[PDB]
């Protein structure tokens, strides 16, 4: 009885998630077919691998802030007794936390561990917060994996266009990829504000303060 | 990895799962297994049917707080495909076999052991703790700190009632 | 009213108008407050520096 | 509280109406 389980069990979507498929997609529009293995022995195979890695943080950074998945709210470091604190792994940028009764102090990121210009001391003991572990906001870099499916498509097409112009010189192929990838970026950036939605009131300190009074 | 657990709370009749791997995660539709927890031991559910890519439809809505999980079961005896003279080499079979050899590993990697399983040799964890274990039931079952605390408290109880019993005799 | 143990006030008939007036008044006040705030801007690649400005 | 909230027209209007009815309906200077 019934046929819904029988027929569509064979159905297959085969979405793209592997890094290799992005390389294979990047290996099209150029000639030769893609490589079966990431390592392989083909020079162009690792050349595409380099493009994906380079364009990763470029795209993930947008202009200034990245998307919601790059957000990392209030951290606590508690710098060691030896001296300054070392920034975890690779960070795109570091910003100071913005809670109440917190004066503005300069934070600048050198190789790993940070630097405070006003103090001019590469170790920062005194500018620690009162009973606080120098709360601050930063932005990690996720690898090619551990990312939504849409951003994987966006990064692949953007990298493909850069590979073509470096490798080949053709107006028609280059024009389509740049235009079509930009379409996806806007089609994806539109939901970023649509997600984690924010409004004029409440969030703006002066608007919320006006709202509480005379009401 | 291989297992996905879902807790239904009324009304809901469709539950979704996600096996690890590219695309769907399971090679054949027979690889899905549905088990239900009755509060004592895991039982095999009945009446479920496949009404989606990874969503299954129950005949009746599950009771509130009911806990079930979805498993992927792969053949543990034979290789997926065999190659013989005079046949086209099929990459579809070649890809499926490698997934088959992998999918059994995540089964073992997530601790899913076949029934009637016991390791024949002494095992040591090299100075590592055992956690999350309720008090044992049989004499041959292990005991955790909670039972030791219970016995230790009882020893304190007999100690203290000895003190009250022996002290008021001391006045005579 | 007929068969009623308690009377009705005059504000009952125009609570709706009072609510509408409140809505329009809060809209006007919020718009005025929003317009009062200044935000300031600078164009990227400005060839000028705010620190000395 | 006693805040008028966003709008204050209603409170002033009802105060004026109640006061004027009190004054007219019970004149203070003369007997009613």
């Amino acid at each position: 009885q019934s046929d819904t389980p029988s027929i569509m069990a064979e159905s297959q979507f085969n979405s793209l998630s592997t890094k290799l498929d992005a390389v294979n997609l990047c290996m099209r529009a150029i000639g030769r077919s893609g490589v079966d293995n990431l390592t392989s022995g083909d020079l162009d195979a690792e050349d595409a691998d380099t493009m994906i890695d380079i364009v990763s943080q470029r795209l993930q950074y947008n202009d200034g802030k990245g998307w919601w998945f790059n957000r990392e709210p209030r951290w606590s470091f508690a710098p060691d007794s030896n001296g300054e604190v070392v920034l975890p792994n690779n960070t795109l940028q570091v910003l100071q936390a913005y809670t109440l009764n917190t004066r503005k102090i300069d934070i600048t990121i050198r190789a790993g561990r940070l630097y405070s210009t006003t103090l001019h001391s590469f170790d920062v003991s005194p500018l620690v917060g009162p009973d606080g572990f120098i709360w601050l906001d930063l932005m990690l870099m996720l690898p090619f994996e551990h990312m939504p499916l849409n951003v994987l498509q966006a990064i692949a097409y953007q990298a493909a266009a850069e590979f073509i112009v470096s490798k080949d010189a053709d107006q028609t192929k280059l024009q389509m990829h740049m235009q079509m990838a930009a379409n996806l970026h806007t089609g994806m950036q539109v939901e970023e504000s649509k997600q984690n939605r924010l409004n004029m009131l409440v969030h703006n300190p002066t608007q919320r303060n006006f709202g509480i009074m005379a009401g | 990895y291989s297992y996905v657990e879902r807790t239904g709370d009324g009304v809901a009749t469709t539950f979704n799962f996600a096996f690890t791997g590219k695309g769907k995660g399971y090679l054949l539709a027979n690889q899905i297994y549905v088990e239900r927890w009755d509060g004592a031991s895991w039982q095999s559910a009945t009446g479920w049917s496949l009404s989606g890519t990874n969503q299954i439809t129950f005949l009746t809505p599950l009771a509130n707080g009911q806990v079930i999980r979805i498993r992927r079961i792969a053949g543990k005896d034979y290789p997926f495909a065999q190659f013989e003279p005079g046949v086209m080499l099929d990459m579809a079979s070649l890809n499926n076999t490698f997934i088959h050899l992998l999918e059994i590993t995540q089964e073992l990697l997530d601790g899913f052991y076949p029934d009637g399983f016991y390791l024949k040799q002494d095992l040591n964890m090299g100075w590592n703790k055992i956690v999350n274990l309720m008090p044992g039931t049989d004499g041959g079952h292990a005991v955790n700190k909670t039972q030791l605390d219970t016995l230790s408290s009882h020893v304190d109880d007999v100690d203290q009632k000895h003190t009250i019993w022996n002290d008021r005799q001391d006045q005579q | 009213s007929y068969g009623e143990d308690w009377g009705r006030p005059l504000c009952e008939d125009y609570s709706g108008d009072l609510f509408v007036v409140q809505f329009l008044s809060e809209a006007v006040a919020r718009g005025a407050a929003l317009m009062a705030d200044i935000k300031y801007l600078i164009r990227p690649g400005a060839q000028t520096d705010v620190e000395h400005f | 509280s006693a805040q008028n909230g966003w709008q204050g027209t209603g409170a002033q209007a009802t105060n004026h109406l109640a006061n004027k009815l009190a004054q007219v309906l019970f004149p203070a200077q003369r007997s009613f």
